[PDB]
């Protein structure tokens, strides 16, 4: 029971540098391969 | 409509146009089924992905929605084919939308919004200002002559007063744009106006003529910023013909008058009656049948807003069965020529007859063949010359 105690405690200080909403929610590489995923000759 | 306004435009002035909280968003809105799909898929992309793709995203079923959306979405110019990557300015404007980059609000609204349309009724209570009178004319809802002291309501004034209360403002806006580009200013910043009011020094003037139908608020005779109102988003009937209308404003009174006959009159409600002799009344001017239905469904009371279909079906046909007796003994102009012994020449005249879709009328027995008058006086010179 030692890893509870501070993952519970490394989640509570990130909660105070919050909200990128312009570039930090996707990239232009990472969207394009998406694409290749979902297509019909993808996955 | 909108997108049948900005279908017929270049792309001089769209690219302009796409300003970042107004416009990009309103033509986003109205994008018909899929095509609102396209764009948020592609929206975060910046590689172009192939042609064949799009067609293939689609069911074998409903793949004829598929060509009629994008038919628009090229249309208003949002992609191209680029070898279907979008347009770099409607692609940045629409990701800033995605978080980039007072009831006296009310009451004024519809007091003011009602005295325009009293100008389309006979009242003494007009809205008096000589720029809206020649804003009206030239839109073709108020017919004049002549100088007047009233002004008179044409056939499509009165289908003016039946439409719906946004449906009716978009009718009106769509003339006051198109008669702006050479009397007031550009059309890119009057539109992008309208746009950013839904959610220089000559948008000043316009914000004016605003003030008078009714979408924002001054109060203190034309101070900096505006407020804008509830117009600048964008009655029961029985079994026995009888309508019954919880309404007291003087307007929509009126308004029932068209298409049927009053018999009492208390306060708070009005009942009328919808019968033979008060629809063909109005059809007679044209106010028709297709327009008496949706005037009752978008102004229903809430308890005819039920597990019912709303305007029950019985007054519904019957108003349009009404409309069919103008139907019978369609007149249309037309001139013959007869009394030929040659058994080949109308059958000869054919080839010379339809062609120039003059014809109206085809037979097979004598073989009369009629012409419009504006056809024929070509037609005669090619049976006297061989």
């Amino acid at each position: 029971s030692q890893d509870i105690i501070n993952s519970f405690q490394s989640i509570r200080q990130e909660m105070e540098a919050y909200t990128p909403k312009l570039t930090q929610v996707l990239s232009s590489s990472a969207a394009s391969s998406t694409i290749t995923a979902l297509s019909p000759g993808g996955a | 409509n909108l997108q049948e306004f900005l279908g017929g435009l270049s792309p001089g002035v769209l690219d302009r146009l796409y300003g970042h909280p107004a416009t990009c968003l309103a033509v986003f809105r109205e994008l018909p089924s899929l095509a609102k799909n396209w764009v948020m898929r592609m929206l975060f992309l910046e590689q172009p992905l192939p042609q064949a793709a799009v067609a293939l995203w689609v069911k074998k079923e409903f793949s004829k929605a598929q060509e009629e959306s994008t038919g628009l979405l090229s249309g208003l110019r949002i992609w191209h084919t680029q070898l279907l990557i979008l347009n770099p300015i409607f692609r940045q404007n629409l990701r800033i939308a995605l978080l980039g980059g007072v009831p006296s609000l009310d009451k004024y609204a519809e007091e003011r919004w009602e005295v325009v349309l009293h100008f389309m009724v006979g009242s003494p209570s007009a809205a008096v200002s000589q720029d809206l009178a020649q804003l009206l004319s030239q839109a073709g809802l108020m017919k004049s002559t002549e100088p007047g002291e009233p002004p008179c309501i044409t056939s499509a004034g009165f289908q003016f007063l039946l439409l719906d209360t946004p449906a009716q403002l978009w009718y009106f806006m769509l003339q006051y744009l198109q008669t702006a580009q050479s009397r007031g200013m550009d059309l890119v910043e009057i539109l992008s106006f309208l746009f950013q009011l839904s959610f220089s020094d000559s948008l000043l003037n316009f914000l004016q003529h605003l003030r008078e139908f009714g979408l924002v608020f001054q109060r203190k005779r034309k101070s900096r910023r505006y407020y804008p109102t509830r117009l600048a988003i964008n009655i029961v009937v029985e079994t026995n013909y009888r309508l019954y209308a919880y309404t007291e404003s003087e307007l929509q009174i009126a308004l029932i008058a068209l298409f049927s006959e009053m018999l009492y009159r208390f306060p708070n409600m009005v009942v009328a009656q919808v019968t033979r002799e008060s629809v063909q009344q109005a059809i007679a001017s044209g106010i028709t049948a297709q327009q008496i239905i949706h005037f009752l469904r978008t102004r229903a009371h809430p308890v005819m807003l039920k597990q019912t279909p709303v305007l029950p079906p019985t007054i519904t046909d019957q108003i349009r069965l009404w409309e069919l007796e103008r139907d019978r003994l369609r007149f249309t102009e037309g001139v013959l020529y007869n009394q030929f012994l040659s058994q080949v020449d109308f059958e000869l005249l054919l080839a010379h007859a339809r062609e120039l879709g003059v014809l109206v009328f085809e037979n097979s027995a004598k073989r009369l063949m009629v012409v419009t008058p504006a056809g024929h006086s070509d037609v005669k010179r090619f049976w006297k010359r061989q």
